RNA sequence: AGGUAAGGGAAGUCGGCAAGCCGGAUCCGUAACUUCGGGAUAAGGAUUGGCUCUAAGGGCUGGCAGCCGACUUAGAACUGG
RNA sequence: UACCUGGUUGAUCCUGCCAGUAGCAUAUGCUUGUCUCAAAGAUUAAGCCAUGCAUGUCUAAGUACGCACGGCCGGUACAGUGAAACUGCGAAUGGCUCAUUAAAUCAGUUAUGGUUCCUUUGGUCGCUCGUACUUGGAUAACUGUGGUAAUUCUAGAGCUAAUACAUGCCGACGGGCGCUGACCCCCUUCGCGGGGGGGAUGCGUGCAUUUAUCAGUGGUGACUCUAGAUAACCUCGGGCCGAUCGCACGCCGGCGGCGACGACCCAUUCGAACGUCUGCCCUAUCAACUUUCGAUGGUAGUCGCCGUGCCUACCAUGGUGACCACGGGUGACGGGGAAUCAGGGUUCGAUUCCGGAGAGGGAGCCUGAGAAACGGCUACCACAUCCAAGGAAGGCAGCAGGCG
RNA sequence: AAGCGUUUACUUUGAAAAAAUUAGAGUGUUCAAAGCAGGCCGCCUGGAUACCGCAGCUAGGAAUAAUGGAAUAGGACCGCG
């Protein structure tokens, strides 16, 4: 089948090298996993040395980390917005390493509000009736109030992240290879890299 | 080759085994173990060809599987068990303990030691590893990975291990002035004190060694085995004391001995 | 050529068959073979037709239902014997295992019983206690070894720190010199 | 300057998104007494195959060559000259091998026809297995 | 005066007369010979619809921002008997 | 032993070649008494094959109700042999041949800090905080109905076990460590405030995998090494945390020995694979070759055990060559080696040792740690067997043997 | 005692570099071709050594053969602001 052969192509000088042996098993290639977005469907494949590899086909959630404050939660993925390799990987939603995806910021907002007791997102004009945010923001004891006051001094966040939180979803870059490990772990884009990728998105939109 | 090799030709066998050419086509392939293929001597070779306790493979099998041989304080029932350098092989029926030490030449020699000496052996540490919970680990040359070692021990040192408990007792630091055994190469069997160390970054470093008769030589680190502090070893040396005297000095001494005997 | 269930044909078709597929007995592990099987639809072109009666009629046919052939073997597993004779969790099972009598020309009558498998026996209990003893002794030796290393590390570190302290004292002497 | 590709060019080791209220640069010494260039430490570029600021380790052999072509990006071609002895005629043959080495952008100003030291590493591409360690000028050419 | 004809494909006839076959464009490829200019659209191949995308090809104003204007070329997916 | 001789001419001195001389091999002719070794279908046909064999395997330590043998001490199972079968492993070793292959294979030298690794040996195997005195049902060998012209072809019905296929727990385990923290106590200010302590509850808290962050126990010449902490993840086409077996059997229902087997992870051993540099016959009537049908690189990915245009997408136009690139031929497996030999070289190396390739020609693949395996399958081409004409079955460049 | 010295060819050593084979040590296979044994009234021993091109490593030499120093002084050395 498909093989990774260094003997099947020309030399450095460009001459044609005739093969001296058949296609060996150890030099093998496999069809691309071609991950999609949907209900999880992962196939295990026997590998050299008796090992196993997890090939993802459709994936719904992933473990994405907020680098600035060191917090990660299992978050669902909705769309893929950019891919430096090719635009076909953007037109068809495919998860690959070093690809940009959109994830809802609900777990990040819950952690931030439970940690710094500050409103993240929450476009003005609405109040939560079930007062689940009210209890998470109020009822602080006096002794711990200065502890939260110390936290809220540095609890400030960037404007771009604040806008993404208000929108309800934020950008992230997948750092793992779903076709190898089976997961879609990644990190939240921030700073110069985030605004660079925003520039690429805006240029693509035109 | 579509897999690992399981045979070994008589000709392809290592020379220090001293295997006859006409007896057979295949040599006893050593089993995998704590010593390399060429650095080990099969237990069948040790008992049949050298000690002459047996005659053929059937007799060697009977001796080995009767639970009479005891290597490193343990009984191995495999005929072709790999016996390596500085190993203790004991036969309790005859009360005979052997320490596998190279003689002046490159082949192994019969070295009978007392039961008091046979309770311990010497090993050279190969690497230092750190376990899953910050536990230091010391790996010897015979695949003995003893954990919680002495912090003073380093990569290129040696230790004394009690066979019964498998625990270290004392150690020798790799430094100039201590005896060292060249357990491999052209100087196989040489014994002498380390007189110089040359550092070659990237490549393997070398050590200049001066023997007891002033015949200095050089050896790389991978073929060095220190055998005690100072000028005295921690083990009973065999005949010759690792000198490798010249061919003329070997020839005249045996001629004089034969003439004196008559 | 035998009929194969799940083919939805009436003729002859060649199939790749592996371990677990009917109408094929593999020789070596992983071996797959091309075997020509027949469709699962019954037609006039059949040599022998397999039929299994599951509902009994009113008449006693003298071929099948007239005589009941006893089952050749009895239960061997202790759990299956318990299920067969409705044993409880406390009553013994060794007295209720069915043994087949032996009788033929010449030799004496004999009764033979299978070995009861997966029962509560002293050897199993001893093995379980021995391996739990191994489990606890591993922790005991690990704790002792860790304590010994802690003493050794403390000895080495205090030796190093006092040697460093006298080095610092020498540095202080140089500074004051 | 930097960030000219589709993806974002950054050092994967250091973290650049730490909250405040310049950017730290990752570099290492390759050993064997080779002093790291000041450009590789005070520069703003990134490179995966740079010997000092990349995920490449120099190990094996150390060679020297003469740069002949500088058209390839992030890599140059050097020519190594040697003499082959024939046992029959007690003389020599002048043979050469043209190998492509990875010229890290830390060495900014390099011309063709000068001695350059290279070291073996992992295979970076189909016919690249060496990295430039230090650069020395040719005869004169100090202008 | 136009066509269509199963199977054979010039076996008809002085004679492939007539009729029939190819045919546009794009991407490959193109021999004997030669006056070296040609032969050459040699010969021989493949693609062509519809729909939805992507990339590239510029001006005017104040390596940057905004506003405009046209026709094309290439690549990809989906789909039709 | 650093060796010559006859021959052009009427005669001579030369160049010059022919023929003489001697080994080493191949075949042949004649002859052939003893004895010790010993090559032996490579040279043309890697052409085709009747036949027979060449890979099976059980120890007290995985399964034993086949009376196929066999003991009686029974009634609280199983004496001990044991055909067959399931299970585990080997069959990827070895042997044969040289067809292909000219920086390819191979030879010397190195690195995997760029990877895997069955077995052996040694480390780990109460580290996790939430019916176990033993959990489930299918199957072979067995009985019985047959079908086919036939095969190591098999079906339907009954049973019956696992160290075969799955589910799954008591214990250590009583508490620590981190976040959470209702609350409480003390000092001080007129006072907010500030400072210092105890603590309800909940969650997480093993190793292995993935992701991001912080500091820098033991190291290498050099790590993005090893180790520690932080926040989660842990694939249902799932990971380990023992639901196994044997020999003697004791001490206060519980503790107990020697082992065997399996297994996540880490070192070790047999290796395997890409790799760095150097080295190969003849040929110019082969001088330019490779290159958007990957050629030289860059960036980011897919796949691969790993690094690499191995492949994809987008960019730059590079890469090799008169130091012979590239193409072509080889009556070319490479080498360690052999013959001849003064010194230098020439020729051979099919061949018992190592590394490479293959089983008529390619191609594809299950199993397994290890195969693109062929005394393993799946196709097409050539050859070819039995036949009821419906089908089935083959690969001696293995050991003997047959045809050509 | 640890680190540094223009780079190489060359020359010498050392290290490493499979066996079998070649040369060669010992050895009455009744001699020899051979083989690795064997000899003594349990003991005494062998199973050595040399070469192994070419390429790479290390350590002495700088005779010979290539190459640079500084010459629009962006030259050393010594301290200074
Ligand atoms: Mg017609
Ligand atoms: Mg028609
Ligand atoms: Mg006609
Ligand atoms: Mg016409
Ligand atoms: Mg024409
Ligand atoms: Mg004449
Ligand atoms: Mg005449
Ligand atoms: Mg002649
Ligand atoms: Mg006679
Ligand atoms: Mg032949
Ligand atoms: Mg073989
Ligand atoms: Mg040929
Ligand atoms: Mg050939
Ligand atoms: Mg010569
Ligand atoms: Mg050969
Ligand atoms: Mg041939
Ligand atoms: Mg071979
Ligand atoms: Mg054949
Ligand atoms: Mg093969
Ligand atoms: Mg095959
Ligand atoms: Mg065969
Ligand atoms: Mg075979
Ligand atoms: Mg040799």
């Amino acid at each position: 089948g498909i093989s990774r052969d260094n003997w099947h192509k020309r030399r450095k000088t460009g001459g044609k090298r005739k093969p001296y042996h058949k296609k060996r098993k150890y030099e093998l290639g496999r069809p691309a996993a071609n991950t999609k977005i949907g209900p999880r469907r992962i196939h295990t494949v026997r590998v050299r040395g008796g090992n196993k590899k997890y090939r993802a086909l459709r994936l719904d959630v992933g473990n994405f980390s907020w680098g600035s404050e060191c917090c990660t939660r299992k978050t669902r993925i909705i769309d893929v917005v950019y891919n430096a390799s090719n635009n076909e990987l953007v037109r068809t939603k495919t998860l690959v390493k070093n690809c940009i995806v959109l994830i809802d910021s609900t777990p990040y907002r819950q952690w931030y509000e439970s940690h710094y007791a500050l409103p993240l997102g929450r476009k003005k004009g609405a109040k939560l009736t079930p007062e689940e945010e009210e209890i998470l923001n109020k009822k602080r004891s006096k002794k711990i109030q200065k502890k939260y006051d110390e936290r809220k001094k540095n609890a400030k966040i960037s404007s771009l992240l604040e806008e993404q939180f208000q929108q309800g979803k934020l950008l992230a870059c997948i750092a793992s290879r779903p076709g190898q490990c089976g997961r879609a772990d990644g990190y939240v884009l921030e700073g110069k890299e985030l605004e660079f990728y925003l520039r690429k998105i805006k240029a693509r939109k035109g | 080759a579509r897999g690992p090799k399981k045979h070994l030709k008589r000709v392809a066998a290592p020379k220090h085994w001293m295997l006859d050419k006409l007896t057979g086509v295949f040599a006893p392939r050593p089993s995998t173990g704590p010593h390399k293929l060429r650095e080990c001597l099969p237990l069948i070779i040790f008992l049949r060809n050298r000690l002459k306790y047996a005659l053929t493979g059937d007799e060697v099998k009977k001796i080995c599987m009767q639970r009479f041989i005891k290597i490193d304080g343990k009984v191995r029932t495999d005929i072709t068990y790999p016996a390596g350098f500085m190993d203790v092989i004991s036969i309790d029926k005859t009360g005979e303990n052997f320490r596998l030490i190279y003689d002046t030449k490159g082949r192994f020699a019969v070295h009978r030691i007392t039961p008091e000496e046979a309770k311990y052996k010497l090993c050279k540490v190969r690497k230092i590893f750190v376990g899953t919970k910050g536990i230091p680990h010391l790996v010897t040359h015979d695949a003995r990975t003893i954990r919680y070692p002495d912090p003073l021990i380093k990569v290129n040192d040696t230790i004394q291990i009690d066979l019964e408990t498998g625990k270290i007792t004392d150690f020798i630091k790799f430094d100039t002035g201590n005896l060292c055994m060249v357990t491999g190469g052209a100087n196989l069997g040489r014994i002498g004190v380390i007189t110089n160390r040359e550092r070659h970054p990237g490549s393997f470093d070398v050590v200049h060694v001066k023997d007891a008769n002033g015949n200095s030589f050089a050896t790389r680190l991978s073929n060095i085995f220190v055998i005690g502090k100072g000028n005295k070893p921690w083990i009973s040396l065999p005949r010759g004391k690792g000198i490798r005297l010249t061919i003329a000095e070997e020839r005249d001494k045996r001629l004089a001995a034969k003439q004196s005997s008559g | 050529f035998p009929m194969k269930q799940g083919v939805l044909t009436h003729g002859r078709v060649r199939l790749l068959l592996s371990k677990g597929h009917s109408c094929y007995r593999p020789r070596r592990t992983g071996e797959r073979k091309r075997k020509s099987v027949r469709g699962c639809i019954v037609d006039a072109n059949l040599s022998v037709l397999n039929l299994v009666i599951v509902k009994k009629g009113e008449k006693d046919i003298p071929g099948l239902t007239d005589t009941t052939v006893p089952r050749r073997l009895g239960p061997k597993r202790a759990s299956r014997i318990r299920k067969l004779f409705n044993l409880s969790k406390e009553d013994d099972v060794r007295q209720y295992v069915v043994r087949k009598p032996l009788n033929k020309e010449g030799k004496k009558p004999r009764t033979k019983a299978p070995k009861i498998q997966r029962l509560v026996t002293p050897r199993v209990l001893q093995h379980k206690r021995r391996r739990i003893a191994l489990k606890k002794q591993r922790t005991k030796k690990n704790k002792e070894e860790a304590a010994e290393y802690a003493k050794l590390l403390a000895k080495r570190m205090k030796e190093a720190k006092e040697k460093r302290q006298e080095q610092i004292a020498k540095r202080r002497r140089l500074s004051s010199l | 300057d930097i960030q000219t590709e589709r993806a974002y060019q950054k050092q994967p080791t250091i973290f650049q998104n730490k909250k405040r209220v310049k950017l730290p640069r990752y570099y290492k010494n390759i050993g064997l007494g080779f002093k790291t260039p000041k450009e590789a430490i005070e520069g703003t570029y990134i490179d995966k195959k740079c010997p000092f600021t990349g995920n490449v380790s120099i190990r094996g052999r150390i060679l020297s060559g003469v740069v002949t072509k500088m058209k390839m990006q992030r890599t140059i071609v050097i020519r190594r000259d040697y003499l082959h002895y024939i046992r029959k005629y007690n003389r020599f043959e002048k043979r050469h091998k043209n190998m492509s080495v990875h010229l890290s952008p830390c060495f900014r100003d390099v011309q063709i026809g000068d001695i350059v030291t290279v070291g073996e590493c992992r295979p970076l591409s189909k016919t690249v297995r060496f990295n430039v360690l230090k650069v020395t000028k040719a005869a004169g050419t100090k202008k």
